[PDB]
């Protein structure tokens, strides 16, 4: 619609002007948030420079190239309607172009004589960012807000979620949390009573904050409230306190759910601009929903003990399973709600005819009385690891009882499998009232 | 009436621990056969999985849900881990550790003996070595032989060798168990059947100094106790003072807080000097060998600082020449320290040098940095009224610098 239109800075731009080796000698300067905002801005600039640069790349020696006169793939992509690529001219010139799409592809131009897409074209949210941040720039500089930052420093089922739901004035407040996923949860929790008060207004992805910013909607909100906040760049953060012009924002975050990485090759990211700057930090180390032997394995991965108001002791348990093929709903019914670790696996035990499957990465969030975790893959599945998020996710979802069945031998089962093992009565040292 | 504890992991020792507890028991009998009081055995189990045991052949016995129950977890177990075994063993050590302390306070404890692998090992050395020098600590271990620092520390902690693994009673463990039994029980009897000191501390390139100070201060009438500042000598120290063995101390050398604010393989802790000041012993306090940070290797030597002047002592050890501005920060950790003292104490500072490497011609010297040191010492210390700063006109080798650090110690504790 009039997005393209917003993003016309873009438009046609040589790849070459977008492209940046090197990001590695930047230095920063001004207070910390300052930094972290510009360093995430050139993480965005950087992330870009690298998806320009691959694109030229492959159409100098996923990766889709189209032929523009024959309109037909000369390496067909994976995805479909990249909303972006490079094109190669005839004069053999290397243009980004916002894609355009009709009933029989790509619509291009005479001058065209290749077009190249990939997976990091398929959406332009980057330059949507770049577009919206630098529009706060004054010379390179961004805007600090003054609003009081508070940060909450939690663990799984401690109630970040709850308390954002609790505290929230829907009329007046802004939710924001990263994925849709997440942000469709705390709506469907926030309208469970019967009534909607949780709307496309009120609670947004991240992405579509920052890329939808001034499209309309509603901007100022007296209070911003973040679920996960420790999942984004501080700068990211630092951005959206100022952007929702709110006077306070409370920062929900847990240090082991899926903490931001980098990603962006060889981009500077230090230990000093990872750390979040606020004005009070909260902590929460009571878990209302995982059992005793779940919270020994919280106590592990988090900086302070962790206690939990569960009766619960021991909860988990698991099954070396021979054939994968045993694995079906008329063999072996799996109680409570079914997860696997991959989609693979999710779209076989639905084949498979069982019912409500999802991944831990689709639930994330989510609680549940009764697990079934599976995993029918025997191949290396690297998610999987003793200090992996998923799996951190995938053992603190229910409140009473989860059975790991497995294929193979993996971290899972050591985990459960010495949980297993572990005193009562120490498990009891994690009670609290509540 | 005295009492010893044979500790272990029943579920998985159950039958060593009761040989050695047998052991021990017999032999504290033998031995004591000259009479008087008895000693009894506790056998305490300290076992972290669910499997129980209710009682060891017919010794007074502690189940390990008795040891948990007596425990509330504390800031030693807030951490992170690697594994749920070792999050178990962790607390459980601590729990063990208050159940020792309350053992030595309400009852007569005499020594303290165990046995366990790598695990068991760590389980019972932290609660071992949180008792008094001096009270038996004894424990069969797998891994004596190797890297021992974590389980002894400072302490007097024994480690006898298991030679083979823990794994039953056979011919080989029963000869081990027993020399072990029979030691701690010879350690015990005899131990019921039956000046002031200064500590100081040093390096090579001060001692110089210590040695004149050690034999001024023998001629005084003092006996000393000389501590290599090495990260650990420090601490031992502190602990000795802390432990009431150590009545003064005459810090010399405090490289050591080079090493912390720096990053060097030689460190203290944060808690320098704390013993120091709690105890209000007279403290006369020093900048030796404050102009190098400890690495070695070369190649060792953290990439951000192979751009820094460096000398090789050695092939195992290098010294890193300390800049202007690190010095300052010296200053202020250990004026941070010294404005909380609630007790005499004076700090000496030589003009000339710090080290036998700080002096004129000698590759370290730099009257740049002794002079910064010297005026950031005076001017945090300035306001502190418990706190006398002298700023002497010699190098910390000199043998006038020597005999006026013991004047000061005199003037803060007469005879
Ligand atoms: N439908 C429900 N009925 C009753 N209790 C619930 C329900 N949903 C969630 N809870 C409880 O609400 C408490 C915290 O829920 P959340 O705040 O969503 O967890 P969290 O603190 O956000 O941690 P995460 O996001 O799941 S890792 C737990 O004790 C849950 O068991
Ligand atoms: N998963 C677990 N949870 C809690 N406690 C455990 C677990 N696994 C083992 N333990 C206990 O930890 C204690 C030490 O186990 P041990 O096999 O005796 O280790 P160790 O022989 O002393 O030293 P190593 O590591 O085996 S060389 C015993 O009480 C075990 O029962
Ligand atoms: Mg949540
Ligand atoms: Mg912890």
């Amino acid at each position: 619609s009039e997005e393209i239109e917003s993003l016309e800075q873009f438009h046609m731009a040589t790849a070459s002007s977008l492209i940046h080796k090197q990001m590695c000698s930047i230095v920063y300067t001004g207070p910390l948030k300052v930094q972290q905002m510009k360093n995430f801005i050139d993480s965005l600039v950087a992330s870009l420079s690298a998806a320009v640069s691959n694109l030229v790349k492959i159409l100098k020696d996923k990766f889709g190239v189209l032929d523009v006169a024959s309109k037909r793939w000369l390496v067909k992509p994976s995805a479909k309607n990249h909303a972006w690529g490079v094109v190669e001219t005839h004069a053999r010139k290397y243009h980004v172009a916002l894609l355009e799409h009709d009933e029989f592809g790509i619509i291009t131009c005479d001058n065209w004589r290749r077009v190249a897409v990939s997976s990091e074209s398929v959406v332009y949210s980057d330059m949507a960012k770049l577009r919206t941040l630098r529009r706060l720039l004054k010379d390179g500089e961004p805007h600090v807000s003054s609003a009081k930052v508070v940060l909450v420093d939690g663990v799984p089922g401690c109630g970040k979620t709850k308390e954002i739901l609790s505290r929230v004035n829907f009329e007046e407040d802004l939710i924001l949390v990263p994925g849709r996923q997440a942000a469709e949860m705390i709506r469907r929790r926030a309208n469970a009573s019967g009534i909607i008060v949780a709307t496309k207004d009120n609670v947004r992805t991240v992405d579509s904050f920052l890329m939808n910013y001034g499209k309309g909607a509603r901007c100022q909100f007296k209070r911003l409230f973040i679920d996960e906040g420790l999942m984004l760049h501080t700068g990211c953060v630092n951005f959206l306190v100022e952007m929702s012009l709110c006077d306070i924002a409370y920062v929900y975050g847990d240090t082991q759910q899926i903490p931001y990485i980098n990603r962006v090759t060889g981009f500077p990211y230090p230990a000093h601009f990872a750390k979040l700057e606020v004005d009070e930090v909260e902590t929460r180390r009571t878990t209302l929903r995982c059992p005793a032997d779940v919270t020994h394995f919280l106590n592990q991965r988090y900086e302070g003990h962790v206690m939990c108001t569960s009766s619960e002791k021991k909860s988990v348990s698991q099954e070396m399973v021979s054939g994968a093929a045993s694995i079906n709903p008329v063999s072996k019914p799996l109680k409570g709600k079914i997860l696997t670790f991959t989609q693979s696996d999710k779209e076989a035990l639905l084949s498979r005819g069982y019912a409500d499957v999802h991944t831990v990465h689709e639930v994330q969030g989510e609680t549940y009385a009764d697990v079934s975790l599976v995993r029918l893959t025997p191949t290396p599945v690297s998610i999987i690891a003793r200090d992996s998020p998923h799996v951190l996710v995938s053992l603190s979802r229910h409140t009473k009882s989860l059975k790991y069945y497995t294929v193979v031998m993996d971290p899972l089962v050591s985990i459960i499998r010495d949980l297993e093992r572990v005193s009562s009565y120490l498990l009891d040292m994690y009670k609290v009232d509540a | 009436s005295p009492r010893v504890f044979c500790i272990g992991t029943a579920d998985t020792k159950f039958d060593e621990l009761r040989f050695l507890s047998e052991h021990v028991r017999s032999s504290l009998n033998s031995f004591s056969n000259k009479s008087s009081f008895k000693v009894g055995v506790t056998v305490v189990d300290v076992s972290t999985s669910w499997k129980e045991t209710n009682s060891c052949a017919d010794f007074d016995f502690v189940p390990s849900k008795d040891v948990l129950s007596c425990h509330t977890l504390g800031e030693e177990t807030m951490g992170t881990f690697a594994d749920t075994r070792g999050l178990a063993i962790a607390i459980m050590s601590k729990a063990l550790e208050t159940f020792l302390s309350i053992a030595n306070d309400e009852q007569n404890l005499a020594g303290v003996i165990g046995l366990g692998g790598s695990g068991g090992t760590s389980l019972l050395s932290s609660a071992f070595r949180s008792l008094p020098i001096g009270i038996p600590k004894v424990i069969i271990s797998t891994v004596a032989s190797g890297q021992t620092e974590s389980y002894i520390g400072t302490s007097d902690l024994v480690l006898f060798p298991s030679v083979v693994d823990i794994c039953g009673i056979n011919n080989v463990s029963k000869v081990v168990l027993s020399n072990a039994g029979a030691a701690f029980a010879g350690m015990v009897i005899g131990r019921l059947e039956s000046k002031f000191t200064v500590g100081v501390t040093m390096f090579g390139v001060t001692t110089p100094c210590v040695n004149a100070v050690k034999e001024r201060l023998v001629k005084e009438g003092y006996e000393t106790l000389v501590f290599h500042a090495t990260g650990v000598g420090g601490r031992a120290m502190e602990d000795l003072v802390r432990g009431g063995f150590i009545q003064g101390v005459l810090d010399i050398t405090t490289t050591e807080v080079a090493d912390y604010v720096v990053g060097g393989v030689m460190a203290c802790d944060s808690s320098r000097f704390d013993a120091i000041l709690e105890k209000k012993i007279p403290l006369v306090l020093s900048v030796g060998a404050l102009d190098m940070v400890n690495f070695g290797p070369k190649t060792t030597i953290p990439p951000e600082f192979q751009q820094r002047k460096i000398h090789e002592h050695n092939e195992q050890v290098s010294l890193m020449r300390t800049t202007v501005g690190e010095n300052k920060k010296f200053a202020a950790f250990i004026a941070e320290k010294l404005n909380k003292a609630s007790s005499s104490v004076c700090v000496c500072l030589p003009e000339k040098g710090v080290s036998a490497l700080d002096a004129p011609g000698k590759d370290f010297y730099d009257p740049e940095a002794t002079s910064c040191l010297t005026r950031e010492l005076q001017m945090l210390l300035e306001n502190n009224e418990r706190c006398q700063v002298k700023v002497l006109p010699y190098h910390i080798n000199d043998a006038e610098f020597a005999n006026a650090l013991v004047d000061s110690f005199l003037e803060i504790s007469p005879k």
